[PDB]
């Protein structure tokens, strides 16, 4: 139905510029204001500004005046947001959200765009299989894991067997240290499917465009 | 012998209410509350009054004083003061024409509304009409409704697709043809001013009795009406909330100066003409003082009259009245305010007295507007004129009709803006500036104080003196420079005017000004002797 | 401008209980407040618009009330999947501002933490490193102590604790205790032990393994 597909994550050096797209679909694109909301880590939502797709009627925020530039294309129904003079504060998640003129609510949002502003080198993640020992007591359920060590930025995705199944997967948040992140993943699966069948964790790092798959071995 | 001395006013109150009638118009109603609530809110009162005291009042009283003292027209008074600036009287005559081309079309709109308000159910309430689109969405209709960029209200649809039919024009380029209804409306207007001006000050002074008193009544009714409305405190809050930081803006003062000037309109020769037909013994100082204080206070209460209803309208919707008050102009009264009074009990009443109030506001101002020019030409071409007054009045009026034919078009509204912003404003300021400088410097402010000293019996204060010598020409000079420096990109109804419009505007701005330097050239070219001799005799007034 | 203030950054409730989040605005707003529900890792979802009106696709258990400055978002039957951060937002004056955000934490009965210790893989030993892991799954509340023991001695250096957010199914927190060490130091010790102290029981849960090929 109504979908707002934004662009992927971006790692950019301070002082440079960055552009974010927003492919809108499922509705009449010219019938609604296109807004952009900023969300800092652990902070609240922050309205950057809107734009009228008809004539490019941009209405910015005083806090973002000269900081953000909204554009629009009707030929492909896609709204863009450009940012210049990038700092550490701009390192936040950005959403493009549809809104009527009245009442001015944000009915449909985008999936989000993770922006990281740092001069730190793009570091590939180290994937190390976290398997239980051979001396452990096999109970009604076995917990497995996969370790991701030393990568940048926080853009990473750990999947398990093409997302089937994952009804008991505990994913642990990334921790930052010495300019590199480190996270871990776990999954609780019964003992009647291990080590009989095949279980493999997939670690994907979009910023470095890498994908390492590791199968668990006892 | 024969005619000789000119006629006089039938009563003091007649011409008092007459100049009050001229002073008060549309702009007093919607212009001042907008520019006020926009520029620092209530704090806007602080510079506005100043620009009045230091700027508006001195020009006003000077114009009036010259008028009652010399008893001459806008052209003939320069013959006996500074002949070279006689062209001033001509310039105004052109200016007024440019003003009379759009000013009465607005009243024609209000008249179309007035005659369209006799129906039990007002047209701009429903969407089931012959001019509404599929975008037309109205109330007493399904709730939860969510407005769309392309959606349009039945009032906006009514004003847009019917009385204006502005959708039938692509802009200034293609605006034809003519909406004959507004032609009949403005024809009726030219008729009702024709029968209110043709005889002179005797009739005008009596029609003004109605045209100048009724607007206050209607403002009182809409005042007590808007006050009893729920959530009306929002518009008043937004209207008088002090934003002293906005006083730091160098612009606001300009807005205030321009506002008070163009709502008092001194040096336009109309006040001169209205003052011409009065007693020499009669005082005019008190007159000017109070009179001004009326155009102004009237504006102040008009602010409440508008923003109470705008507040209620912002209450039925969702607040930030500024949003419901984004667009300033004819749309504020003809769309927002009309749609606002539409959702009120006995809406036919408030509608009729509302648009009737608009017409009633424009009528008197128009009376005086033509009256000044007519008086000017009659006094300039006496005997050569006055065979009948209805002849010349008929001529200038039908001339104003043919002038308004460009404005009666579909894109006419466009022109209304183009003429209101580009043409008139800068020039009048200019001719007012030249006039003030010519009376204060050329004629000598000393001899002027001697004339007032012979008029009222006492010489005018040093305050008025320093105001006339310096403060007032600086007051006009300010608005002149600020205007020229920043000509306005102007927009109307989701349509930005072409880049070249200003050029066109400047034409309309200069086509009225070309007469005075060419008249100076005609005088200095005709006057024998040397430049200092001919210019010295041209600086010196008529001996007889 | 307008300041939307959510005085309570956190609010505790239980499954099935009646919860209500407040929202304070700078000035009078009449009935122009919208409530959004942002689940961890998802985009903000519109629930309420214009104080009381619900948006399409929003369950009956979500309601809104208030008119003026103080506004209230009410949930009668809190579910496990209702775990999210709720924001309130004004929609009348430019610019549109949001509330600070009220994170809704779910209160339930205590749960025993399933602890599982993990030995360094060969792939990590090849690189020259060795990290002993200690998973703590399905427990409540968040407050829990984790103590490490390399060889009976309390290890405190090189320990990183990572708490996840609450669960959307059983509402149970889960954390990971990581002990990163070098290969040389790893091959000089045998039986590793990680223990956890929770309020569920006085006796800490102790997990241990041997380096000598498990
Ligand atoms: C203030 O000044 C006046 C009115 O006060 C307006 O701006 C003015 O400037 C231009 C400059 O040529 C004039 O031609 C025009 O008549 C007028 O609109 C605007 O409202 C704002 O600029
Ligand atoms: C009253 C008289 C003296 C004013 C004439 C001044 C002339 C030069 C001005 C007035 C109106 C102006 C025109 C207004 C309309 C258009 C159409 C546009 O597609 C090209 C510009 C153009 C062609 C302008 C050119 C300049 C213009 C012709
Ligand atoms: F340029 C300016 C001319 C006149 C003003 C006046 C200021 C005070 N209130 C009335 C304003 C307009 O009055 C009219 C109405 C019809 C007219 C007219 C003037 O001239 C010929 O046709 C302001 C500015
Ligand atoms: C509604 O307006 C849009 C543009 O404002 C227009 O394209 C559309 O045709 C209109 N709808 C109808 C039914 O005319
Ligand atoms: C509420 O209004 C929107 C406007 O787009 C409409 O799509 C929706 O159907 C309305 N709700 C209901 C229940 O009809
Ligand atoms: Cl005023
Ligand atoms: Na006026």
């Amino acid at each position: 139905e109504v979908q707002l597909q934004q662009s992927g994550p971006e790692l950019v050096k301070p002082g440079a510029s960055v552009k974010i797209s927003c492919k809108a679909s499922g509705y009449t694109f010219t019938d609604y204001y296109m807004n952009w909301v900023k969300q800092s880590h652990g902070k609240s939502l922050e309205w950057i500004g809107n734009i009228n797709p008809n004539n490019g009627g941009t209405s910015y925020n005083q806090k973002f005046k000269g900081k953000a530039t909204l554009t629009v294309d009707k030929s492909s129904t896609t709204a863009y947001m450009e940012l210049r003079s990038l700092t550490s504060e701009d390192s936040a998640v950005y959403y493009c959200t549809r809104s009527p003129v009245r009442p001015y609510y944000f009915d449909y949002w985008g999936q989000g765009t993770t922006l990281t502003v740092s001069s730190a080198k793009t570091t590939p993640p180290s994937v190390y299989p976290l398997a239980p020992g051979c001396g452990d007591t096999t109970g009604s359920s076995v917990t497995l894991g996969c370790l991701v060590k030393g990568y940048f930025p926080e853009s990473v995705t750990v999947t398990w067997n093409s997302g089937s199944l994952s009804s008991s997967v505990h994913t642990f948040p990334a921790l930052l240290q010495s300019g590199l992140y480190t996270m871990s993943s776990s999954v609780t699966v019964p003992s009647s499917t291990w080590p009989s069948q095949t279980v493999t964790c997939s670690v994907a790092h979009p910023a470095s465009s890498t994908t390492v798959d590791k199968k668990l071995e006892p | 012998g024969s005619q000789g001395e000119r006629e006089t006013w039938g009563k003091k109150v007649d011409f008092l209410l007459s100049v009050i009638g001229y002073a008060v118009d549309l702009g007093n109603v919607w212009r001042f509350p907008y520019i006020c609530a926009q520029n620092g809110g209530g704090a806007f009162l602080l510079p506005y009054t100043i620009m009045a005291i230091f700027g508006g009042i001195p020009l006003f009283y000077m114009e009036l004083a010259l008028g009652q003292y010399h008893r001459n027209g806008c052209i003939s008074i320069w013959r006996k003061i500074c002949p070279i600036f006689k062209g001033i009287g001509y310039a105004i005559c052109i200016i007024a024409f440019y003003i009379a081309s759009y000013y009465n079309t607005i009243m024609a709109w209000a008249l179309y509304y007035l005659i369209s308000s006799f129906t039990d159910q007002l047209p701009w309430t429903s969407c089931k009409n012959s001019w509404n689109t599929g975008n037309c969405t109205n109330y007493f209709s399904e709730d939860n409704i969510t407005w769309t960029l392309h959606s349009t209200s039945p009032a906006e649809e009514f004003y847009t697709r019917h009385v204006l039919q502005i959708h039938r024009s692509k802009g200034l380029q293609d605006l034809g043809g003519i909406s004959w209804q507004l032609a009949l409306c403005i024809m009726l207007i030219f008729t009702v001013i024709y029968f209110s001006i043709w005889k002179g000050v005797k009739t005008s002074g009596k029609v003004v009795w109605v045209t100048a008193t009724f607007p206050y009544i209607a403002l009182s009714v809409l005042l007590v009406r808007g006050a009893t409305l729920p959530g009306a405190w929002r518009g008043v809050l937004f209207y008088l909330k002090p934003n002293w930081q906005k006083l730091l803006e160098t612009g606001v003062w300009i807005d205030a100066a321009a506002q008070i000037f163009f709502s008092l309109g001194p040096g336009f020769g109309v006040l001169l003409a209205f003052a011409s037909y009065n007693k020499f013994n009669n005082n005019c100082y008190q007159d000017a003082l109070v009179t001004s204080v009326v155009n102004c206070m009237t504006s102040f209460v008009s602010g409440f009259v508008i923003f109470t209803v705008l507040g209620y309208m912002a209450e039925m919707r969702n607040e930030d009245v500024s949003e419901v008050a984004k667009d300033a102009g004819p749309s504020l009264l003809f769309i927002t305010y009309a749609e606002a009074i539409a959702n009120m009990p006995a809406s036919t009443f408030f509608a009729i007295i509302f648009f009737l109030m608009l017409i009633t506001l424009g009528l008197d101002s128009s009376f005086a507007g033509l009256e000044g020019v007519i008086t000017a030409v009659l006094d300039e071409f006496p005997h050569v004129w006055a065979k009948r007054r209805e002849r010349f009045v008929l001529a200038v009026v039908i001339t104003c009709f043919f002038g308004s034919l460009v404005t009666l078009t579909f894109g006419g509204a466009y022109v209304v803006k183009l003429l209101e912003e580009y043409a008139t404003g800068p020039a009048v300021l200019t001719v007012a500036l030249i006039e003030a400088v010519a009376v204060s410097w050329f004629y000598g402010i000393t001899q002027f104080c001697r004339d007032v000293k012979e008029m009222l019996g006492f010489s005018p204060g040093w305050f008025w003196r320093i105001c006339w010598v310096a403060i007032s020409p600086l007051f006009l000079l300010f608005i002149i420079a600020s205007f020229l420096m920043s000509p306005p990109q102007l927009r109307l109804f989701q349509y930005n005017y072409p880049y070249w419009s200003i050029i066109l505007g400047y034409a309309i701005g200069t086509s009225s000004f070309i007469c005075i330097p060419t008249y100076i050239a005609y005088r200095l070219i005709i006057t024998p002797g040397t430049f200092k001799e001919r210019i010295i005799k041209s600086i010196t007034p008529e001996t007889p | 401008d307008i300041v939307m203030t959510q005085s309570h950054k956190f609010m505790s409730t239980s499954v099935g209980d009646r919860v209500s989040i407040t929202c304070k605005a700078s000035q009078d707003v009449s009935t122009a407040v919208a409530w959004y529900q942002q689940k961890p890792g998802q985009s903000p979802k519109l629930l309420i618009y214009s104080a009381s009106y619900r948006y399409t696709g929003v369950p009956d258990r979500f309601t809104g009330s208030g008119s003026g400055t103080d506004f209230t978002f009410t949930i009668s039957s809190v579910q496990a999947e209702d775990l999210a951060v709720y924001y309130c937002q004004q929609h009348y004056s430019i610019p549109r501002t949001f509330g600070g955000g009220t994170k809704l934490e779910i209160k339930r009965a205590d749960a025993a933490p399933t602890v599982s210790i993990f030995p360094p893989s060969s792939e990590q030993l090849t690189s020259g490193g060795a990290s002993v892991v200690c998973f703590l799954n399905n427990f409540y509340p968040k407050d829990i102590n984790v103590k490490w023991k390399i060889d009976g001695s309390e290890r405190q250096n090189g320990v990183l604790n990572s708490w996840t957010d609450q669960d959307s199914k059983d509402s149970t927190y889960s954390m990971s205790s990581t002990l990163t060490l070098t290969k040389d130091e790893y091959e000089r010790h045998n039986s590793y032990t990680c223990e956890a102290t929770h309020k569920t029981s006085t006796s800490p849960i102790v997990k241990s393994f041997n380096r000598n090929e498990c």
